[PDB]
């Protein structure tokens, strides 16, 4: 029999000092750790996004409970528990109107509808923030639910329904130049086709390129479907709805407010006991499929101390990937070159360089660009590199029951690599966390040395600094849990030259 | 002299209580609840000779519960033995809560409102106690965190109790002696796919890695008759599993490599003389047992195929083998759907409806199933699979068993029935 380690829950800290392992539980009774005063919202959408918006802002006011209360805590109110308003006497609306989004919402073409659409809630967003003074704090997004729809990659509209033909067709719009000639109406439908062209280049999925055309702004932005805040009026041919929210009502509550809450400026939680000067830093990876060079990839990073206000620095663009065995690997320079962003910031933040710096990846590294890391690393500066996969086929049965083994246990291989059970049976909920049986994550030091334990124990508390989900864990640490999220946003645009931002302009 | 009373009905309003009573102990009131306790004389007793507030929770299930009116009537004897105007403070939180429903003791009384909002409940409640001079002693938290997390996590917290697991890890227990490399050269063609030996073999340097023999490949390559079978390097096994071996000719770390890449043909090769289908992955392969077979599509009493809705359900094995900490066979669990029982829906369908399918088992299931498929196409104890005309490697079908030295108390009232039940 081989033998297992457990690793006690960490503990998140909260208001009045206090520390817990549930941000739901030590939310309610003793608060956020930030505390700011009012939510000034910013509301974009139809009327009827403005007054479903309405309706749950009231609705949260009161308490929401779940079906299962022990699996998920009720939500007791937000003045009750975040000590602050969100209130609809303060919200900035800016409509759009319903000829407005029938305007751009009926074209052949995908790439142009989204572009569309995204540019209509853009440019009001950026002209209330520009014109009449920045005095909200969240932009909420209200989004029809015809707009999610039909303003996705592969999505058909309906050919009875197009009122506004395509120009170009997808295989020739990326390599359409606009060159004019000595004909004005010639030029004129030119131009319109080059209007029509230039929207392939971005990403035809209304989320990933609202966030990201909003980038170069710094704006913070939820989004929410008309359906989520009013899924009970969301209904099929057979009168019942689509998206069935009644169990869990209070925990949508949770995790819309502590989202909003963080959007508005303010901290929830973070981590309880972790050493000073220890930062971590997760790799994103996204491929370019748009260029033809099948290496093409976007690059970034993730770091984090000790709370879930991330910053995220965007690398260059190159030959990152390896079709041949499907790792990314970073070139030197870039690698020197991300590496000084991130340091340089962690300098400007606290004054100090980092005692360690964890790099988080999905892969082993290369020799070539971890001694380009090390080039940069300071010195005095303990530099590692750690491998964290779940694609490893390990899977321990509870020998009777139907219940799971327990989150905390870990197996270690050996002073280098170990496994985490970051799911499983949570005795706090006394329910599980995730469906079937869980899967451990594998962790490795790759390259640097390190002890094992530590790593594996600060991993764990990395699954706990998730602000858009106000859940016990998570599964991965936040170095990595929203890669491809940020990756997407990134190659989204297509035309950003972002400085380093925070996770709030992404999240 | 000092104590807050809060009467409620249990465990209708045990939520809003145990908020109520946390938060105003973390404030500095000291109040009684039967909720933060792990025996009427003692509430008789604190009611009337210790109570300075008495709080009772008005509710639909509150205003009925005879437990509830008892120690409301037990209130109003005190009330009227002080001069306490508002000894008794209701607390309305049921907006459900009919208006012929309240108790008349109740009704005749003005309550706090905790309908609209929790919050708003709260200050008054405060108000009126900082109006009324109600003792209190400066904020701890802490005490609001040490009750929260002693009384109310009691039977809610991971327990020192040794738990063994099983894994899907199955050991191998028996290796070819000698795992070896024929310098084959000219013999072999250079374009000859050595993935299409009846014997696992694969290629490293001019030479042939293999368990089987010299002229275990001589009907598919016949100039490896006239191969020298001392030109060979033969290499104990034992020697690699233990990293004794360590050349310039070949690694450790390539010859477990080399010995792994052998391992998962074998199991291949093996399962195609076996009563077992094929499913294709992203780049390994799955096997399944088709509808026909097996006494009524149970092995050991375990349901190894199935129905769902319109189509059949299949479990499937996949298998990877690796030799680091210990020489084992991971196989990974998976479903695999058909129409009829023998012919596969080849699309989407076959993730949503595993998604779904797999929803409904638990840890129990998942175990069961792998074991009795394990158990099927074993050969005695163990599955031999075949690297050589004499030479074989043996899985035990029975897997490597962990353990652990802190486990937790089943909870008997099994909410993974409430957790499958949200297929949304
Ligand atoms: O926030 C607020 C704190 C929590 C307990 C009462 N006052
Ligand atoms: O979206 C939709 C489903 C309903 C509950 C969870 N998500
Ligand atoms: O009665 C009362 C119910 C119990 C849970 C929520 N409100
Ligand atoms: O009970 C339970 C936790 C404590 C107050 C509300 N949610
Ligand atoms: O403070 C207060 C204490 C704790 C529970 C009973 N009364
Ligand atoms: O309503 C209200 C009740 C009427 C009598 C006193 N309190
Ligand atoms: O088929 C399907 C398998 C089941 C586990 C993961 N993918
Ligand atoms: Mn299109
Ligand atoms: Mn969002």
């Amino acid at each position: 029999m081989k033998e297992l380690i457990y690793i006690e829950e960490p503990s998140i800290l909260f208001a009045h000092g206090q520390k817990c392992t549930d941000p739901r539980d030590g939310l309610a009774l003793f608060g956020p750790l930030n505390q700011i005063y009012g939510i000034k919202s910013g509301v974009v959408g139809t009327q009827k996004g403005l007054q479903i918006f309405k309706s749950y802002l009231d609705k949260i006011q009161k308490p929401i409970y779940n079906h299962n209360n022990i699996t998920r805590p009720m939500f007791p109110g937000f003045e009750a528990v975040f000590g602050c308003k969100w209130e609809s006497q303060n919200i900035v609306f800016k409509e759009i109107t319903d000829e407005e989004i029938r305007r751009y919402l009926f074209n052949a073409s995908t790439h142009k509808r989204t572009y569309d659409l995204v540019t209509l809630f853009n440019d009001k967003i950026i002209t209330a923030n520009k014109n009449d003074e920045e005095r909200v704090d969240v932009w909420f997004v209200i989004v029809p639910e015809e707009i999610y729809k039909y303003c996705r990659p592969n999505s058909v509209l309906p050919n009875e329904l197009v009122q506004t033909k395509s120009l170009i067709s997808k295989s020739k719009a990326k390599s359409f130049r606009y060159t004019p000639t000595l004909f004005e109406e010639f030029n004129k439908k030119l131009k319109e086709v080059e209007k029509e062209a230039k929207t392939y280049n971005y990403d035809a999925q209304f989320h990933d390129q609202l966030k990201a055309r909003l980038l170069e702004h710094t704006i913070p932005t939820q989004i929410l479907r008309e359906s989520t805040l009013a899924w009970r009026d969301f209904k099929n041919t057979f009168g019942a709805p689509i998206r069935d929210f009644s169990k869990i009502e209070g925990h949508l509550a949770w995790t819309i407010s502590t989202a909003a809450y963080y959007k508005a400026g303010g901290k929830p939680w973070k981590l309880g006991d972790i050493r000073p000067g220890v930062c971590y830093l997760g790799l994103v990876y996204k491929k370019i499929e748009k260029s033809k060079n099948p290496q093409n990839a976007c690059c970034a990073a993730q770091m984090f101390l000790d709370n879930g206000d991330g910053t995220v620095f965007k690398g260059e663009v190159g030959p990152w990937y390896n079709p041949e065995k499907g790792e990314y690997h970073l070139k030197p320079k870039e690698a020197k070159a991300l590496l000084t962003q991130a340091l340089e910031s962690y300098k400007e933040q606290n004054k100090s360089y980092p005692k360690e710096v964890f790099i988080h990846a999905r892969t082993r590294f290369n020799d070539e660009e971890w001694n380009a890391f090390n080039e940069v690393t300071p010195k005095n500066t303990n530099l590692v590199g750690v491998t964290i996969t779940k694609s490893k086929p390990l899977k321990l049965y509870k020998t009777e029951g139907a219940f799971p083994i327990m989150r905390g246990n870990a197996y270690i291989v050996d002073e280098k690599k170990a496994f985490l059970w970051t799911l499983g049976f949570v005795p706090k909920l006394q329910s599980t966390l995730s469906m079937e049986v869980p899967n451990p994550i594998f962790i490795e030091i790759n390259k640097g040395e390190a002890e094992i334990q530590q790593v594996l124990k600060d991993i764990l508390a990395l699954t706990k600094l998730n602000y858009n989900a106000c859940i016990y864990a998570d599964g991965e640490p936040v170095t990595l849990r929203f890669a491809n999220k940020i990756g997407e946003i990134l190659t989204a645009s297509t035309e950003i030259k972002t400085p380093p931002l925070a996770f709030k302009y992404y999240i | 002299r000092n104590k807050i009373f809060i009467s409620h009905a249990t465990p209708e309003d045990d939520d809003f209580t145990r908020w109520l009573s946390l938060k105003l102990i973390g404030l500095g009131y000291e109040v009684w609840c039967d909720i933060l306790f792990l025996f009427w004389s003692t509430i008789e007793k604190e009611i009337r000779e210790n109570t300075c507030k008495f709080l009772i929770v008005s509710s639909t299930a509150g205003n009925k519960r005879e437990g509830v009116l008892k120690e409301l009537a037990v209130a109003t004897k005190v009330k009227k033995h002080l001069q306490d105007d508002m000894f008794i403070i209701p607390l309305a939180i049921d907006e459900n809560l009919s208006y012929d429903d309240i108790n008349i003791e109740i009704v005749r009384l003005n309550a706090i409102d905790f309908k609209k909002s929790w919050a708003k409940g709260l200050q008054d409640l405060l108000d009126a106690f900082e109006k009324q001079n109600v003792p209190k002693k400066p904020p701890d938290h802490s005490k609001s965190n040490l009750l929260y997390q002693q009384i109310f996590l009691h039977d809610k917290q991971a327990i020192e109790k040794e738990e063994t697991y099983d894994s899907n890890w199955f050991p191998i227990i028996s290796f070819p002696n000698e795992l070896r490399f024929h310098r084959y050269d000219w013999r072999l063609p250079k374009q000859f796919d050595v993935r299409t030996l009846a014997f696992p073999a694969i290629r490293y340097k001019e030479y042939l890695c293999t368990f089987a023999w010299e002229y275990d490949f001589i009907h598919q390559l016949p100039k490896t008759e006239t191969y020298n079978g001392q030109e060979s390097i033969r290499i104990s096994t034992s020697d690699i599993l233990s990293g004794r071996y360590d050349t310039d000719f070949i690694r450790n770390y390539e010859c477990q490599r080399l010995i792994v890449q052998l391992i998962n043909k074998a199991f291949e090769l093996r399962m195609k003389d076996k009563n077992v289908r094929e499913y294709q992955m992203s780049k390994t392969f799955a096997y399944w047992i088709e509808k026909g077979k097996l006494e009524k599509d149970k092995f050991e009493k375990i349901k190894l195929v199935g129905k769902q809705k319109n189509k059949y359900w299949h479990f499937g094995i996949s298998a990877a083998g690796k030799l680091y900490p210990s020489p084992v066979l991971m196989v990974s669990s998976h479903i695999i759907f058909t129409m009829d029982g023998i012919n596969l829906i080849k699309s989407s369908i076959q993730h949503s409806s595993r998604r779904k399918q797999g929803k409904n088992w638990w840890n129990d299931k998942w175990r069961e199933k792998l074991l009795a498929f394990i158990r099927f196409l074993s050969d005695q104890n163990a599955i031999y699979l075949n690297v050589g005309s004499e030479e074989k490697i043996l899985i035990s079908n029975k897997p490597l068993k962990f353990f652990g030295k802190m486990s937790y108390v089943t909870p008997s009232e099994v909410t993974l029935e409430e957790e499958s039940v949200l297929a949304d």
